[PDB]
């Protein structure tokens, strides 16, 4: 049942600089003791991002553009952002994809959904359990249906600092929505910590929808729904040139965005992290 | 070391073919489509 | 040259050649914008059933791309085009079929199988019930379906039918029986190519010998031997400091192997001369 909130407020829009985020393993190719220069839809370094503080009435999930691919991050305490609606019009007018983590399974379906104007997880706040997927009610002319393996995730209201950081990377190609996951534990007061954290491929999703927009399904918290504390970002993926440093085990240890500043473009010309003193020729203007 | 790696990386030049792999043009393409693009990658690589 | 001795065909669990009624036996096909998805999985397929059919006429594959098969799911997609829109069914090639109705991936590519249905799927006034998209705010990506039965806004402004100067996204094909081939309806099965494998058998690891090999996603000749390379769980194979593949995780048994190439070299000939003797030694 499509219900609404008692009040929906805009987030704090706290500005943040995502330093080393969005790095992932693009291919299936193991390489070792090497240094590989390539281009894909990456999050650029030092990206100017906004902290969507979702707090207690404040609930930021309208239509946000996707356009090729988005970066997502969320320092989490109450496990609020766990779903994303993908699609074009975000109404019951075109085919859309609702990927949810419903505290038990990852349920993915690609249909003309009876989309609510407020995409949320209808979750009882005092114990963190979901009553209904109040994002859709029914669906028509489907192409895909997926239910992952079972687990359990605690999604109640939590205090203290952020203890969980997940990194997500989405893109549309060949019908395959690619979804990758990064993770680290954290102890975080405000928006995001800096640091290098990679992502690994998790989903290959032949959904078949015109992915032009996205709506992040946040988790609603009320015992008239509300919410509670999480800070999540929206970043954009760009077809930029990265260097990829590979260690003994094929772990991406470090990277250079070639288009930040003339120092880093020089790094990509030399193909090293070490540059000697001098003048080196680079691309014409 | 630069002259070897220049010789290595010009294997991956497509030279106007659908790819730089002679075996993909051999096995995947139709044999009329093959012989034209085998002809392109040799004339590229031999003169490189 | 060292000439190889052995065949190494290593694949996960092998089934038979499946019957594919979705490929050559279906009776009615819909319009292209809302093309019906029918899919193939877990089959050692060759799609000779596209040929051996009483229901089709063209038999063309975008035709040795028939056996272009060691990859993920094949989607035997069902739709009816016009003869002037058969031509726009391709990976890329954004005419009115590929731009707005049905676009194909270009990693591997299968077969566009069509049939002359002038006596069944058309009429003398144009079978206008089949329609196709010619105008939408946004292009399709490859392998997408548009099921929008919605009046359309021609520039993103609130101008939908039934308001004036507000356009429908669908044109009539014009399936006329009184015209030539360019206006005729074709029932089209497209094998959209993006788990099957055509040459999929199972042989044994002929280790430490110059052999032929076919792996899931990998062909060539070389020397096969177990490897110590620390594959991530989401990694299929390895490459060297060049751009040649040197290691692979076994598609059958997950054994990490090395692939060194087969041996070769030049020949010198050592001789003291014909005035001295008539014998040689070779390097
Ligand atoms: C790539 O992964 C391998 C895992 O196979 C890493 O090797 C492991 O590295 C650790 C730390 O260097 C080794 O621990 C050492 O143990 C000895 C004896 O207990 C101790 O005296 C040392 O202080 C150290 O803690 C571990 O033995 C070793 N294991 C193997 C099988 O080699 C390797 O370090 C990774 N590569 C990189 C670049 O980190
Ligand atoms: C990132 O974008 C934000 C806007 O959301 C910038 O914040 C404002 O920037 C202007 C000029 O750059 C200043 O005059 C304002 O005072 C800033 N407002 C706040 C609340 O910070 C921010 O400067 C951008 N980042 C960088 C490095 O320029
Ligand atoms: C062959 O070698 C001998 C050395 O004993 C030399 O005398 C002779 O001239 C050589 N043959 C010719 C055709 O020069």
């Amino acid at each position: 049942r499509c219900t609404t909130f008692d009040d929906v407020q805009a987030p704090n829009y706290t500005q943040h600089t995502s330093s080393m985020r969005g790095v992932y393993y693009p291919d299936e190719i193991f390489r070792s003791d090497t240094l590989y220069l390539t281009q894909d839809l990456f999050l650029p370094f030092y990206s100017n991002v906004t902290g969507f503080h979702t707090i207690n009435h404040t609930f930021g999930n309208p239509v946000i553009p996707f356009k090729d691919g988005i970066y997502f991050a969320a320092t989490e305490k109450s496990n609020v952002v766990r779903g994303w609606v993908f699609g074009s019009t975000m109404n019951n007018k075109s085919q859309s994809v609702i990927i949810i983590n419903n505290s038990t399974n990852v349920v993915i379906r690609a249909c003309n959904f009876e989309l609510c104007d407020n995409p949320f997880f209808a979750v009882s706040k005092p114990m963190g359990t979901q009553t209904h997927t109040m994002i859709f009610d029914n669906a028509f002319n489907c192409t895909f249906e997926y239910i992952s393996d079972a687990f359990s995730l605690d999604v109640s209201e939590k205090s203290g600092n952020f203890k969980h950081l997940r990194e997500f990377v989405f893109k549309n190609k060949d019908g395959f929505l690619y979804v990758y996951k990064g993770y680290q534990p954290i102890d975080v007061v405000r928006d995001l910590p800096s640091g290098f954290n990679t992502l690994k491929p998790i989903f290959k999703l032949p959904l078949g929808i015109n992915i032009t927009n996205f709506r992040a399904i946040l988790t609603a918290f009320s015992p008239i729904w509300g919410t509670s504390a999480a800070a999540y970002f929206v970043g954009y993926l760009k077809p930029t040139t990265f260097m990829l440093k590979y260690d003994e085990n094929g772990t991406i240890t470090d990277a250079v965005d070639c288009s930040q500043n003339p120092l880093a473009e020089l790094k990509c010309s030399v193909k090293s992290f070490e540059i000697d003193k001098g003048i080196y020729q680079t691309s014409n203007f | 070391a630069q002259a070897l790696n220049t010789l290595v990386k010009q294997l991956s030049s497509n030279f106007g073919a659908i790819s730089s792999v002679l075996n993909d043009i051999l096995s995947r393409l139709d044999p009329p489509e093959a012989e034209v693009q085998i002809d392109r990658l040799i004339t590229g690589r031999l003169q490189s | 040259r060292v000439v190889p001795s052995g065949d190494v065909v290593r694949f996960p669990n092998i089934t038979n050649l499946c019957p594919f009624g979705e490929v050559f036996n279906a009776t009615k096909f819909p319009s292209v914008y809302a093309w019906e998805r029918k899919k193939i999985s877990n089959c050692v397929a060759d799609y000779s059933v596209l040929y051996n059919s009483t229901f089709f006429s063209t038999f063309k594959c975008y035709a040795t791309k028939l056996n272009d098969l060691c990859f993920s799911n094949v989607y035997a997609d069902s739709f009816v085009v016009k003869g002037d829109d058969v031509r726009q069914i391709a990976p890329g090639q954004t005419g009115v079929i590929a731009d707005y109705n049905y676009k194909l991936p270009d990693d591997f590519m299968g077969c566009v199988l069509a049939w002359n249905t002038r006596n069944i799927d058309a009429t003398s006034t144009g079978n206008y019930n089949y329609k196709y998209r010619y105008l939408r705010h946004g292009k399709l990506r490859p392998f997408e379906r548009d099921i929008s039965n919605v009046p359309f806004s021609p520039d993103g402004k609130p101008c939908t039918p039934p308001a004036l100067n507000c356009y429908w996204p669908l044109n009539d094909y014009g399936f006329y029986t009184t015209t030539g081939i360019g206006y005729q309806p074709y029932r089209v099965v497209v094998l959209s190519f993006e788990t099957v494998c055509g040459p999929k058998l199972s042989t044994d690891l002929i280790k430490n010998q110059c052999v032929n090999f076919n792996f899931n996603g990998l062909t060539g000749t070389g020397v096969l031997t177990p490897s110590s390379k620390r594959f991530q769980p989401f990694q299929q194979f390895g490459r060297d400091v060049s751009d040649f593949t040197d290691s692979v995780r076994d598609p059958k048994t997950s054994e990490i192997l090395d692939i060194s190439p087969c041996a070769f070299g030049g020949v010198s000939v050592i001789t003291p001369g014909t005035n001295a003797s008539s014998e040689v030694a070779v390097l």
